[PDB]
């Protein structure tokens, strides 16, 4: 047959538009289609879009940033009207801290 | 009203992560331990592990054997 | 005429159930974690004359 | 956190007993109601994580990665109804499980509390993904790259395992938490020298690191467009969720093993940037970018800087975004001409114009234009380099050249020019693909509006 | 053959099993031994052809040499000690001599060179009875005198059954070779943590049984025994061939299905003594076996391959004999590593 | 090696000493049983496919018996496992109670008076 | 036997040089002779000079990558006064490999055995200093 | 040069090359036993040399 | 691996011949009985680790 393998023939790509001029290219039927692209828009701009942006803009402060700047307001305040240094290089009271006693 | 509606207060998830913490080094210290209990049962063979058998002992015959010196 | 819809549409009840449940079970966890409850060195307090416990 | 867990395996029987024409609907209705409720998970503190129960913990490096993978699902949705119009209903309904299953693997593996969960969760996610790209790929070639994809990853995946049960039989536990809490110095030693490779390697073959990348193009070139899309986007931020996971405690070791890697990212950055310009394959060109801002990334979390640290969180975040809308405005072309040639559909703008537009956002977001988030984390990671450093700033600057050149390079060959002659099935823009345009690119900009919830927890 | 003939010689091969399971007389664990050789060779030649017999005769040859072996050692350590009871063999020749003689009975390089070819030589039902129930015995002794294993001997013996299991089991288009090949790959890993922990030998076989079980019924319900007969499947029954990839998947080691679990806790073992090269290279090594399942999956679900026009025919008729105990070996063999802690229950 | 094997006492083929009964049965809505039923129903879908039947509703008889008989066999195992580990944990208490030598406590030393190297990042 | 393998590793290392060669090249013919028992019994020669001339063979390319190995392994150590050093046994392991491709008359063979075998030399180095346990004995 | 040949020839394909070498290696066997019942007698020479002898 | 079925039965299917000092006919003694009655009282109910030392 000078063939080798019993095959059907490559189709050709449907137009969706060609049975539907308006065919929003979710289904290829009109109403499934319709519908998806409703629900799409809905629950993806409507819905998760503009009220997760929102939610997430008004959240509350669980990071504690106006926390750590009126604790620093507070503690600059008390530095510099009793005179102490603004900051210590120290972290950690020295007399909590047993160094070992011979260094030679 | 958020953190009224969805959310709690630091402290629960402050002592949860308390609870949490006790019990997993709990349990790596248990785990450190009988690792120790089996390398020493295993080398010295005095505890209930690595108890392999022995011939028992009741299966001799203690009758006169034909023979004064058995 | 319902019964068409319902079995139709039945499946559209799965993911808000298994939500709920979820948080149920995220309670039910929870649950089992409170043996530090108002023990914290950080925020031990004294109790309210009616609430029972800090936290849930 | 079983609140996003349950749902998808409800996903799972709610598709497989879905009609035969409500499947798609429901999949992307569900999908995106599941993201909206893990959009909750953004409320982080700034001191530790949230650790909900003794196997799983939310942190805020992890939290932006489930939200983008919550969010990735509706979009490969939405993306594989076109070419899946043919196949049964029971290969449809294998499909959507397929992609169902992946994102629950991710999902437990972003939050999982212990190195060894992790690691299984992490390698239960190659399933899904060699079952996607081995059957439903397109050309032949597809198997080999199955097979490019696999033993890459295990090669490296497979000492890691041994690594991390010898760890629970050194310190007594892998719980991340006791792991931080309890790290200890590692010593100048052989044996020490190959734990740190065990460690490291795995993750390095995840990025993919510069010379170990050679599956990468295969992988996301021969397969599915839902599967380019969570390969580019998610799969390759494993590797560097493990990797800023796993440095806690390999140091002082890092501080001189970093060297090798640190000049293979480097240099790898500029060889593949400098690929991307002679490229006749339009999705070997996206696949290649991959490559040279993984590289980045790899760059800044071997530095092991704070400011490299949330550069490489935002890097990942806008690059998964901008990589998976490259990776659909390709495969648009590809629906209408059936063919990856990057000269062959020319002058697409005057046919497209729309497209058009999207195509110069997703080339301008590329480039890194500011101020957009893919800018902030490629700034601070040349920050950190420059501190680390200040020759690094050449070889950077080297990049940041040469990738906005081929970024112009691909618009100026699809969109402008002039039309080709013979090709004249090339139909309007259906609502679908703008809307995953749109889809893709709105966020993008919104968390350029706040951008520190993209930043990690060193923020 | 008749079945009352054929009921009672597996009954006696069973029986021949049990009595080495349950014997603590040396004399009685050979002579179970022999039961079982000699009940076991006329089932290899149920279906009578020149293949049968070859396969037949060299599984005999093999062993009763084992036999004549293991005789030697148990006499040896009787000489030197007047001892009967299966204990910790007082004498280091013969736990050598044993310890080969029941690899030889056993499978293990470099006595691995009959399991292959009595594997293709016999029919899959004999197939699945060597690959499974034959294992029980030797194992069984070898677990009763691990405390006397010489360490290096053993653990050579793993790694040449790992090594050589993958590179023989890559060239192979028969599936009979490819089983063989895996069986001998598995023994290896069984054997290897041998010395070190006997409960994970038993959770190892017991995973093992159930794989090659289910493996074993799929390839009996599609009557397929090369790798062309096998891509023809997915035109007659998709489910079949789904649940084979699913099964050659656990079979590969991959997670989070059953086959990761004995390795992965062998390996475990293996590292709560020092032993970190050995579980490296096993692992290694068994990127082999996953990579000829992978392509065995590539050849028969994820690609359709031509079929032919007869097949049509057979889309008109169904199973008539039916395995019941194949849907348990599936879920068995895919989902149960959840369940790993109860090999507690093992010891 | 075998670890439990000739523990002394132990009865050859128990399956369940009567010491094990001193310990809390599994609740029946231990999540291990509702697994070992999901794997249950997983097998009875399977033999409805198999058969080539509607797969989830051929059978319900065969898939509640599947489903029971799977249950029933993981309650068993779940209290035998959870045996085992308690005869693990008494053993080793008890070994390292009768061995004070082998498993000293020392003293506690706080983190100020412990000098650890610190290695600085740059 | 373990009796050549303790004559090798009682000499120290960059000392007594033709010793420890001579120590190296009887190691290798030993694996040479083990290797062309095993291809002889599996893949007879057709005669019995035939099989003499590859037993021959490979027991010379094993016993002289052994006695390159060796010499340059030592020469290196006592060369560079650097006892107890990975590099010089991936010295010695790539040298073996350049004999075994000169030996093979393959440049590609040269180079994958300079490379794989001076890795492996180094590793047993390793294994040596760090004390690393192939058949480990059992300790749980 | 670079990606497409020699990256390319040192990891995936080096270790292709090897499996495949080793494979047809083992795997050919004539299937007669003489042959490796001869291998038998030498592996067990040399298990009780090697291994037995030292104890 | 060993399910001791003699033990759970009390059947003594094997256990009589396994020693030399177990109950010979007629009273014949082995040429060591003595010998291997006190070795076996020396070894029973230590385990095998102790006995051997
Ligand atoms: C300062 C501006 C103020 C604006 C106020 C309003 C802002 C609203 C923003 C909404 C989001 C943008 C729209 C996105 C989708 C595109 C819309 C579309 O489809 O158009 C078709 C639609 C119908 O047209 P058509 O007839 O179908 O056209 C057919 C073709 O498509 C032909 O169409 P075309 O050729 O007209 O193409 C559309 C056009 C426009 O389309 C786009 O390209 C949109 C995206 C722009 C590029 C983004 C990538 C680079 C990174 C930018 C990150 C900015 C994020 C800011 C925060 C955003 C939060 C939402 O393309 C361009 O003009 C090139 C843009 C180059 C921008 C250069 C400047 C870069 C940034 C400079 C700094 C920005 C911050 C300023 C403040 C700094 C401190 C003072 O036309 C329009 O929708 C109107 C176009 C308006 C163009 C504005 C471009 C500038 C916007 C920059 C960001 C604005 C930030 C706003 C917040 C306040 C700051
Ligand atoms: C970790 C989290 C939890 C996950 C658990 C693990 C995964 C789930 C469990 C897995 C076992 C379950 C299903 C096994 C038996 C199914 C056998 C089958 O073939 O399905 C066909 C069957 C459809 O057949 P049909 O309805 O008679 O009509 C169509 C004809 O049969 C026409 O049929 P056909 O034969 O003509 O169609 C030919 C088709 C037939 O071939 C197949 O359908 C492939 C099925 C393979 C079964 C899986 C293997 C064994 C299970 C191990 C899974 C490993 C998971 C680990 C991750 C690795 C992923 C592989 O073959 C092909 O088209 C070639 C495609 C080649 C692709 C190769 C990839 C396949 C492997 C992927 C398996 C992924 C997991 C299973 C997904 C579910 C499948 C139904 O599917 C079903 O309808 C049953 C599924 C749903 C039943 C359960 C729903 C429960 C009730 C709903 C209410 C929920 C209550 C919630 C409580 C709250 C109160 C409201
Ligand atoms: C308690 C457990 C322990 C128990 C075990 C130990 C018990 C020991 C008791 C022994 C008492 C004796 C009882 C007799 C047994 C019956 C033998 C028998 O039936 O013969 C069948 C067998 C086949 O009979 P056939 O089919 O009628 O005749 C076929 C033609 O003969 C040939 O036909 P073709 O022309 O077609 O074939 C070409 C020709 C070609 O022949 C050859 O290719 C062999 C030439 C190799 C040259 C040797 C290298 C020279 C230097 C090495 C020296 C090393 C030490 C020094 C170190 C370095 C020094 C600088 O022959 C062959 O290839 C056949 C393979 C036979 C070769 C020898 C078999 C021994 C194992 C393989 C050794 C391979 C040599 C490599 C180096 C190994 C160490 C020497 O006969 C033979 O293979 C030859 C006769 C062997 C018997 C004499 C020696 C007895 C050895 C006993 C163990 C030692
Ligand atoms: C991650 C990012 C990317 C990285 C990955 C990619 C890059 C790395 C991997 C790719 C490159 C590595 C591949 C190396 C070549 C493999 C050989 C091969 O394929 O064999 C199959 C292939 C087939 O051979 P065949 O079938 O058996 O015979 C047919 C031949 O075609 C017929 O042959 P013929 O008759 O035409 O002539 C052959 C003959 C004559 O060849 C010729 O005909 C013409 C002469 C060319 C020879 C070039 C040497 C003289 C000039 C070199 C000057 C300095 C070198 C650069 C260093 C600068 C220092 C500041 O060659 C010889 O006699 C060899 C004698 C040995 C002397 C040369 C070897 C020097 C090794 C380099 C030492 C470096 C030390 C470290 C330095 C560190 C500081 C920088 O072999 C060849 O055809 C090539 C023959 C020449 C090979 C040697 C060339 C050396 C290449 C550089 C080696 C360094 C890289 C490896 C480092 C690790 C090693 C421990
Ligand atoms: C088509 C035509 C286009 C042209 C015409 C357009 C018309 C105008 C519309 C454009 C608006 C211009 C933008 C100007 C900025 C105003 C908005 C700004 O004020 O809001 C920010 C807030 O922005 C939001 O925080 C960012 C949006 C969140 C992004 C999340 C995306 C939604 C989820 C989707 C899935 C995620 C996928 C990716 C995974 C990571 C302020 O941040 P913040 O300083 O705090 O607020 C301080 C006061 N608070 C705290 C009391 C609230
Ligand atoms: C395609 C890309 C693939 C990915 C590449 C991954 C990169 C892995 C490379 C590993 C980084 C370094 C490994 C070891 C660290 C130092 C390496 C060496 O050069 O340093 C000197 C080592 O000296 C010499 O190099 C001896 C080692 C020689 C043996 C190693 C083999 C080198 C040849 C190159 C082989 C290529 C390897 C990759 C194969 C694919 C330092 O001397 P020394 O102070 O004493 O050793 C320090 C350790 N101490 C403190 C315990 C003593
Ligand atoms: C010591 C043992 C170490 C074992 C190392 C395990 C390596 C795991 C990968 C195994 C690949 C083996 C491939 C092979 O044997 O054949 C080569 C094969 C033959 O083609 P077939 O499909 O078999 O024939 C079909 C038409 N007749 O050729 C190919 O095309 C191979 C294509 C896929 C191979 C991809 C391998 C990628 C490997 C990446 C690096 C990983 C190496 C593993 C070790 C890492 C280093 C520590
Ligand atoms: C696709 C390409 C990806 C490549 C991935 C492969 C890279 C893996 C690198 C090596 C992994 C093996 C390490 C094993 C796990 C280490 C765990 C550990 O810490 O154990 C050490 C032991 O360390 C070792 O034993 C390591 C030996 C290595 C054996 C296998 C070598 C594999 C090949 C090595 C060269 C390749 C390495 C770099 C490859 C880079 C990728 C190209 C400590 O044990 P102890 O004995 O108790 O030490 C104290 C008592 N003395």
């Amino acid at each position: 047959p000078t063939i080798r393998l019993q095959e059907d023939p490559d189709p050709e790509d449907e137009n969706l538009y060609e049975k539907n001029p308006d065919s929003h290219g979710y289904d290829k039927d009109p109403i499934v289609d319709l519908w998806n692209m409703r629900v799409v828009f809905f629950f993806g701009f409507s819905i998760v879009l503009v009220l997760g942006s929102t939610f997430v803009a008004y959240l509350p402060d669980y990071r504690m940033q106006e926390w750590a700047r009126r604790e620093a307001e507070r503690l600059v305040k008390y530095r510099e009207a009793n005179g102490l240094p603004l900051m210590e290089s120290n972290c950690f009271d020295p007399n909590k801290i047993q160094l070992p006693e011979d260094e030679d | 009203w958020i953190a009224r509606t969805f959310y709690d207060g630091p402290e629960k998830n402050y002592e949860k992560t308390m609870a949490i913490l006790q019990i997993e080094a709990e349990k790596a210290e248990l785990r450190l331990k009988e690792l120790e209990v089996r390398r020493l049962m295993r080398a010295r063979g005095d505890g209930p592990w690595y108890q392999y058998p022995t011939i028992d002992k009741a299966l001799i015959d203690h009758s006169p054997k034909t023979t004064p010196d058995n | 005429n319902v019964l068409q819809i319902v079995r139709d549409h039945w499946v559209h009840i799965l993911v808000p159930v298994g939500f709920v449940f979820g948080c149920y079970l995220d309670r039910r966890s929870d649950e089992k974690l409170t043996a530090f409850r108002n023990k914290s060195l950080l925020f031990k307090r004294e109790l309210r004359p009616n609430e029972e416990v800090t936290w849930k | 956190m079983l609140k996003i867990i349950i749902p998808t395996t409800m996903l799972l029987p709610m598709t497989w007993m879905s009609k035969h024409n409500m499947i798609w609907i429901n999949a992307t209705v569900h999908s995106l109601l599941i993201s909206l409720i893990s959009l909750s998970l953004l409320n982080q503190l700034g001191e530790n994580s949230l650790n909900f129960s003794l196997t799983f913990f939310s942190d805020s490096l992890s939290a932006p990665l489930l939200v983008l993978t919550t969010w990735l699902l509706p979009l490969m949705l939405m993306a594989s109804q076109s070419h899946l119009s043919k196949e049964t209903t029971t290969r449809k309904k294998l499909y959507i499980t397929m992609l169902i299953l992946l994102q629950l693997f991710l999902i437990m593996t972003f939050t999982a509390t212990e190195l060894i969960l992790f690691y299984i969760l992490f390698e239960a996610t190659l399933v899904p993904t060699l079952i996607i790209i081995t059957r439903w790929g397109n050309q032949t070639e597809r198997l080999n790259a199955g097979l490019y994809f696999l033993f890459y990853t295990l090669a490296g995946s497979l000492p890691l395992l041994v690594a991390l049960v010898y760890i629970q039989n050194t310190t007594g536990s892998l719980n991340f938490l006791i792991i931080h809490y309890w790290s200890h110095p590692l010593s100048n030693s052989w044996s020490n020298i190959f734990m740190w490779l065990a460690c490291i390697m795995a993750f390095m073959v995840k990025m993919p690191l510069y010379g170990l990348h050679l599956w990468l193009p295969k992988a996301h070139v021969e397969a599915p467009i839902a599967g380019s899309m969570v390969l580019a986007a998610v799969l390759l931020k494993l590797g560097g969720y493990g990797m800023m996971r796993i440095t806690t405690i390999l140091n002082p070791l890092t501080n001189y093993m970093a060297y090798p890697f640190l000049m293979l990212s480097m240099w790898g950055m500029i060889m593949t940037s400098s690929i991307c310009l002679r490229q006749t394959d339009l999705k070997s060109l996206i696949a290649y970018s991959s490559v040279s801002h993984m590289a980045l990334v790899i760059v800044a979390i071997m530095i092991q800087t704070p400011w490299s640290f949330m550069g490489a969180t935002a890097l990942m975040i806008a690059h998964g975004l901008t990589s998976s809308m490259l990776f659909c405005l390709a495969n648009t072309n590809y629906e209408r001409v059936h063919s990856r040639t990057m000269i062959l559909a020319r002058g697409l703008q005057t046919l497209l114009p729309l497209m058009a537009t999207w195509w110069l956002v997703a080339s301008l977001t590329n480039l890194a234009l500011p101020p957009s988030i893919n800018l902030i984390g490629e700034l601070f990671i040349i920050t950190a380099s420059f501190s680390w450093s200040n020759i690094t700033i050449i070889l950077m600057g080297m990049n940041m050249m040469i990738t906005a050149l081929y970024s112009l390079y691909m618009l100026i060959t699809t969109q402008r020019g002039k039309y080709t002659h013979h090709i004249n099935n090339i139909k309007p823009s259906f609502t679908r693909e703008n809307a995953l345009m749109a889809l893709h690119i709105l966020p993008l900009l919104l968390l350029t509006l706040n951008p520190k919830m993209i930043l990690g927890p060193l923020y | 053959m008749n079945p009352i003939i054929y009921t009672t010689l597996i009954m006696t091969v069973m029986s021949g099993t049990m009595l080495v399971m349950i014997s603590s007389h040396w004399l009685l664990i050979w002579i179970g031994f022999e039961m079982n050789l000699l009940a076991m060779i006329p089932v290899l030649m149920k279906n009578f052809n020149p293949r049968a017999t070859e396969a037949a005769t060299k599984y005999f040859l093999t062993q009763a040499t084992a036999s004549m072996m293991l005789m030697m050692a148990i006499i040896i350590n009787l000489l030197y000690s007047g001892q009967w009871t299966i204990t910790k063999m007082f004498n280091p020749v013969a736990m050598t001599m044993m310890t080969m003689a029941l690899a030889m009975k056993l499978g293990l390089s470099p006595f691995h060179f009959w399991v292959p070819e009595v594997t293709q030589g016999i029919s899959l039902q004999a197939g699945l009875l060597l690959l499974t129930w034959q294992k029980l015995a030797p194992l069984s002794v070898l677990c009763q005198i691990s405390q006397s294993i010489n360490p290096n001997l053993m653990l050579t013996m793993a790694m040449l059954s790992i090594l050589i299991g993958g590179w023989g089991g890559l060239n192979q288009t028969q599936l009979r070779k490819i089983m063989a090949y895996s069986s001998i790959a598995h023994m290896g890993w069984m054997t290897a943590v041998l010395p070190y922990n006997t409960t994970m030998t038993i959770l190892n076989l017991l995973i093992y049984i159930t794989m090659t079980l289910a493996m074993f019924m799929l390839l009996i319900h599609s009557s397929a025994t090369t790798t062309l007969s096998l891509s023809h499947t997915w035109n007659k029954m998709p489910v079949i061939t789904s649940l084979m990839m699913v099964t050659l998947l656990s079979m590969g080691g991959l997670p989070p299905l059953s086959g990761f679990m004995p390795k992965w806790m062998i390996i475990q073992e293996m590292t709560k003594n020092e032993s970190i090269i050995m579980p490296t290279l096993m692992a290694m090594t068994a990127l082999l076996n996953l990579y000829f399942y992978m392509r065995l999956a590539y050849s028969s679900s994820l690609t359709m391959f031509p079929s032919t026009n007869n097949m049509k025919m057979k889309w008109q008729f169904e199973h008539t004999k039916q395995m019941k105990l194949l849907p348990t070996m599936i879920v068995l063999s895919t989902l149960v590593l959840p369940m790993t802690p109860a090999l507690s229950s093992l010891n | 090696m075998t670890m439990m094997s000739g523990r002394p006492g132990r009865v050859p083929l128990q399956f369940l000493p009567n010491e094990a009964r001193s310990l809390p049965p599994p609740k029946l809505t231990d999540p291990r049983l509702v697994y070992m039923g999901f794997l249950g129903y997983c097998s009875g879908l399977i033999d409805n496919a198999i058969r080539r039947r509607p797969v989830v509703s051929a059978g319900l008889h065969r898939q509640l018996l599947y489903v029971t008989s799977f249950v029933f066999f993981g309650y068993y195992l779940l209290k035998r496992q959870d045996y085992m580990y308690a005869l693990r944990d008494h053993d080793m208490f008890a070994y390292v109670k009768s061995h004070p030598e082998d498993f000293p406590e020392k003293d506690k030393k706080t983190y100020g008076e412990i000098l650890e190297e610190f290695h600085p990042v740059r | 036997a373990k009796t050549l393998l303790h004559k090798y590793s009682d000499i120290p290392e960059g000392t007594e040089c033709h010793r420890k060669a001579y120590a190296s090249t009887s190691i290798g013919g030993a694996t040479g002779l083990i290797v062309s028992a095993y291809s002889i019994a599996l893949k007879p020669p057709a005669s019995f000079l035939e099989g003499v001339a590859r037993t021959g063979r490979y027991t010379f390319t094993s016993a002289a990558i052994g006695a390159i190995f060796g010499l340059t392994s030592c020469i290196s150590a006592q060369v560079r006064e650097k006892p107890d050093d990975p590099l010089n046994y991936f010295i010695g392991g790539c040298a073996g490999g350049l004999t075994l491709g000169a030996r093979t008359r393959s440049y590609g063979i040269g180079a994958a055995a300079c490379a794989y075998m001076g890795l492996t030399a180094a590793l047993v180095k390793m294994g040596q200093l760090e004390g690393w346990q192939v058949f480990a004995e059992p300790k749980v | 040069l670079l990606d497409l040949i020699w990256l390319e020839t040192i990891l995936p394909k080096t270790t292709s090359f090897i499996q495949m070498k080793m494979s047809i290696m083992v795997s050919n066997q004539k299937g007669l036993i003489k042959l490796y019942f001869l291998s038998f007698l030498i592996t067990i020479m040399i298990s009780m040399t090697l291994f037995n002898y030292h104890e | 691996p060993f399910f001791d079925v003699q033990k759970r039965l009390g059947l003594d299917l094997d256990r009589w011949m396994t020693i030399q000092s177990a109950e010979q006919p007629h009273k014949i003694p082995g040429r060591c009985h003595a010998f291997e009655k006190e070795w076996i009282e020396c070894a029973h109910g230590i385990g095998g680790i102790r006995a051997e030392k």
